[PDB]
């Protein structure tokens, strides 16, 4: 997954 | 029971925490294979598959149903040291235990440290912009 954004 | 603020060490609080977690029977991320790994459901409007390890607080969206969550821990958060430990835990001394959860309360303060940075950092944006437009 990616790590979390704003 | 197990006092609350040290529930999330417990694969089984961990596991209840998903709820309507999307990727179930068929999938390698699921709710055990992500508990095992110290995830906890925490989703939001915007971020509903939202997931985050309740030690080194590492957030994650985005999850793809092949994705195994241990192999994605280590990547985006290498240096979390619930990653190192090998035994289960009742396994565990309370010596042991309190050094984890020492380092999980740093490891928090250390996470406010450094989204209070991204605040900062969000709000001088604003501001430049801002100064900018009025010399313009
Ligand atoms: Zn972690």
């Amino acid at each position: 997954a990616r790590t979390k954004q704003t | 029971t197990l006092p609350p603020a040290w529930q999330p060490f417990l694969k089984d609080h961990r596991i209840s925490t998903f709820k309507n977690w999307p990727f179930l029977e068929g999938c390698a991320c699921t709710p055990e294979r992500m508990a095992e790994a110290g995830f906890i459901h925490c989703p939001t409007e915007n971020e509903p598959d939202l997931a985050q390890c309740f030690f080194c607080f590492k957030e994650l969206e985005g999850w793809e149903p092949d994705d195994d969550p241990i192999e994605e821990h280590k990547k985006h958060s290498s240096g979390c040291a619930f990653l190192s430990v090998k035994k289960q835990f009742e396994e565990l001394t309370l010596g042991e235990f309190l050094k984890l959860d020492r380092e999980r309360a740093k490891n928090k303060i250390a996470k406010e440290t450094n989204n209070k940075k991204k605040e900062f950092e969000e709000t001088a944006k604003k501001v430049r912009r801002a100064i900018e437009q009025l010399a313009a």
